[PDB]
């Protein structure tokens, strides 16, 4: 994210690989993440809304309020974060996911997805399309509690 | 001057207050900046601390308008309550401000003394103008959050993480450390004062009767119980600000507060000797004197310069000792008071839910009757409901804990304070009566 | 030296501003502190 | 004794440097036809023909993950092609399974990898590389594949 008043420095930087730990090693295996489809390819912004309340320490209150981000690999994986500019960084923007699509699909609902779009409505819809032009129609509901 | 502190009011200072905007422009702290370098001490102040030299100064007149206009002028804290409340989630930032800055800390000892006397109940019944039932509802709604947050205060400031957060600030900065620590000492004794005059003024002004005092305290002792044995750092959950505090941590702060005067009162006749013999001291002592009143150029000043900086620097430790000595005094009188007024209710007037008698008292009034007619009776919005469900289990174990937590060892400590100190005061032998009388309810036994 | 014999004025003005309001500012706080002391140099008599 | 470092954890040889040690010449000169280096269970490389490994840190110049397989990972320390490492080699990264969009857990029957296709995705994409695609394994998740040169 950069901003207007400051374009060469970003505003917040939002890391989508689970790579902690292993540190000091140099960039080459690029060639080989793309051939199973984990390169990012698009994302896209739903409706403003409140923070579900398990993401938070027992201290607060007030209801945090930001925006979900979809966000979509080249396998057809996707993922959430929420996104304040409003707000303090302690939690926030951390990554959800990997979402699960249901029903299963025996195919795996493709491998070639290229665009995402989130529609302004409740529960959202997000639009995933594929470069064979197929599009998946997927209304997002919050997860399940299991009893013990 | 009084009669200055009205004529500001018929002015409108407060009205005018509340109608200016950069109370409300609180800069946002990043709290990841703390690994961006070491800025030298700039001619231009922060935003924050711009931000400071301009709330603070309305907090202090505020504040000083309630201490001039005495109490006989319920439009004064009328007016103050009201600008509380136009800043209203400005002020509820302040009070969960997580920052242990002075300023932070400073911010909430200014406040947590306007709110002592501005958010008190009988405000509201003398506020005789054309309120509208939902404007008065909304200002219940705004006391109610800020009384809330003020209790939380004393279990963050009078409890048991006061010692965590002096030694996440003895790590991490060496430079600096002692000018700073007097100031931080003081404000969080003025937060802990002043929550304690407001819980004494509302257990004043809520009942002339003894049977209809308002508790603000659980009768949960377990605050002063749970410390015994090392173990790890799993995180504390940090307790809701909506969860009433126990009587624990009213007798944790006076323990501590009767730990901290003996510590406050060698400090303050050690600052005194130093005072009276400067011009014996060691040159480092008096450079550090000298460098927490001057941060740079001490090797370029006189030898009379020197002294002069050190009598003033040893004559500002002195006063922010004994104000602290004050404080902590004023807070041993006002847990004993409030300690007392709580074990009374609970020991003599408090009946245990456990009594199935209660049974046909709850049924009729939730279901449903639209429209009409025709006005006169009060409309009294029953707090009580927001009370905890006390079993006789929480007042059996409230007696064995007060006679454990209060034991003689404490009772002795508070009358060797009252030895040194209250010779000094109108008042001698007021320590004394009331550990006397919490003596005496802990030796009723409920039969 | 008239850089001089400016600057130290600019000082000297501000200077002197600065110890009225910070004389003014920290009798703000010791104001409602002997306040604060002098009610309750009402009530425990009235309790007692 | 041929300068070889290696310590990095999973990793193994063939020869085994303890081979490699043997078949070092009284000079220091170290040379090897037909050798492998892996990392257990994640994958391994084969140079088809003589390799010479003198004063050569394997653990900086070959790195190998899961779903990452690499040599000399600073281009601005990559030799010419055919010196060193920097030449053909055959490749096996293991473990190469796609997720389960559903479930989450990584697929693993070989029939419900034949019905996605996914050898002929491996190929495609070795194909995108300029890579010679040569056979996938569902049980092992092996996906082997030729190079000409990092």
């Amino acid at each position: 994210i950069y901003s207007l008043r400051e374009p060469q420095t970003p505003t917040n930087v939002i890391i989508l690989s689970e790579a902690e730990e292993e540190s000091l090693v140099l960039n080459k295996g690029r060639a080989y993440t793309a051939s199973l489809g984990e390169t990012a390819v698009a994302f896209d912004f739903g409706p403003l809304a409140a923070v579900p309340k398990t993401l938070f320490g027992q201290n607060g209150k007030d209801e945090v309020v930001a925006y979900p981000l979809y966000i979509l690999y080249e396998n057809g994986e996707t993922f959430l974060t929420y996104i304040s500019l409003l707000h303090s960084p302690g939690n926030i923007g951390k990554l959800l996911g990997p979402l699960p699509m249901h029903p299963a699909a025996e195919d795996n609902y493709g491998y070639d997805a290229c665009a995402v779009l989130c529609l302004p409505c409740v529960p959202n819809i997000l639009v995933i399309a594929t470069e064979s032009g197929m599009l998946y129609h997927c209304v997002v509901l919050e997860g399940e509690e299991e009893d013990d | 001057i009084q009669q200055g502190a009205l004529e500001l009011l018929r002015s409108g200072v407060i009205v005018r207050l509340a109608q200016c905007q950069v109370y409300d422009m609180r800069p946002e702290t990043d709290p990841q900046s703390m690994f961006g370098m070491r800025d030298p001490p700039m001619f231009i102040p922060t935003p924050v601390d711009r931000y400071r030299q301009i709330l603070l100064p309305a907090l202090q007149l505020c504040q000083v308008i309630l201490t001039s206009s005495m109490a006989q002028h319920l439009q004064a804290a009328g007016q103050v309550l009201q600008f509380l409340i136009s800043h209203s989630d400005t002020i509820q930032a302040i009070l969960r401000c997580q920052d242990v800055s002075a300023g932070s800390l400073q911010e909430l000892a200014l406040l947590t003394g306007i709110i002592s006397k501005a958010a008190l109940p009988g405000i509201l019944s003398e506020l005789d103008v054309d309120v509208n039932e939902g404007s008065l509802m909304e200002l219940q709604g705004h006391i109610g959050r800020f009384q809330r947050q003020c209790l939380g205060l004393l279990s963050r400031f009078g409890g048991s993480d006061r010692l965590r957060q002096f030694k996440f600030q003895d790590d991490n900065v060496e430079g600096d450390k002692v000018s700073k620590k007097d100031e931080i000492e003081l404000a969080m004794q003025q937060i802990c004062a002043n929550v304690m005059e407001y819980c004494q003024s509302l257990m004043l002004q809520s009942s002339p009767t003894f049977q209809h005092a308002v508790c603000l305290f659980t009768p949960s002792l377990s605050e002063t119980v749970n410390r015994d044995g090392p173990r790890q750092d799993t995180q504390a959950p940090v307790v809701p600000y909506w969860r009433l505090p126990g009587l624990g941590i009213i007798i944790y702060l006076l323990k501590q507060s009767a730990n901290d005067f003996f510590s406050y009162y060698d400090s303050h006749r050690q600052s005194v000797s130093k005072l009276q013999n400067v011009e014996q001291l060691p040159p480092d002592e008096i450079k550090e004197l000298c460098q927490s009143v001057m941060p740079a150029g001490v090797d370029k000043i006189s030898t009379a310069q020197k002294y002069v900086l050190a009598r003033r620097r040893l004559v500002k430790v002195i006063n922010n000792r004994a104000k602290l000595l004050s404080l902590c005094s004023f807070i041993i009188e006002t847990c004993l008071f409030i300690l007392w007024r709580h074990l009374e209710y609970y020991l003599l007037h408090c009946m245990p839910t456990d009594s199935q008698d209660s049974l046909f008292a709850s049924r009729t009034l939730f279901k449903s009757r639209r429209l009409q007619d025709s006005f006169a009776s009060e409309t009294n919005l029953d707090f009580r409901s927001g009370l905890a469900i006390v079993s006789q289990h929480d007042l059996d174990q409230l007696q064995a804990d007060a006679i454990n937590a209060f034991g003689e060892s404490l009772q002795k400590k508070l009358l060797d304070i009252e030895g040194l100190y209250s010779k000094v005061r109108s008042r001698y032998s007021f320590i004394q009566a009331l550990v006397r009388r919490i003596r005496g309810l802990l030796r009723i036994s409920r039969n | 030296i008239q850089g001089f014999l400016k600057n130290e004025k600019d000082n000297a003005l501000l200077s002197a501003i600065e110890e009225s309001r910070k004389r003014t500012f920290g009798m703000a706080e010791e104001y409602h502190r002997e306040s604060m002391l002098v009610e309750w140099e009402q009530v425990k008599q009235r309790i007692l | 004794p041929a300068g070889i470092i290696l310590t990095k954890v999973g990793y193994y040889t063939i020869p085994s440097m303890d081979d490699l040690a043997k078949i070092t010449n009284e000079k220091g000169e170290c040379i090897v036809s037909d050798f492998t280096i892996g990392r257990k269970g994640y994958g391994s490389i084969y140079f088809e023909g003589d390799v010479n490994l003198t004063n050569l840190n394997l653990d900086d110049i070959v790195h190998i993950r899961r779903k990452e397989v690499v040599v000399y990972l600073d281009d601005n320390q990559k030799p010419p092609v055919g010196e060193g490492l920097n030449r053909k080699a055959e490749v096996t990264l293991d473990g190469v399974w796609p997720t389960d969009k559903t479930s989450r857990c990584l697929i693993k029957s070989p029939d419900r990898l034949a019905d996605i296709n996914y050898e002929g995705r491996l190929e495609a994409v070795s194909r995108k590389q300029g890579a010679q695609f040569k056979e996938y394994r569902p049980e092992t998740g092996s996906w082997v594949f030729k190079v000409s040169h990092f």
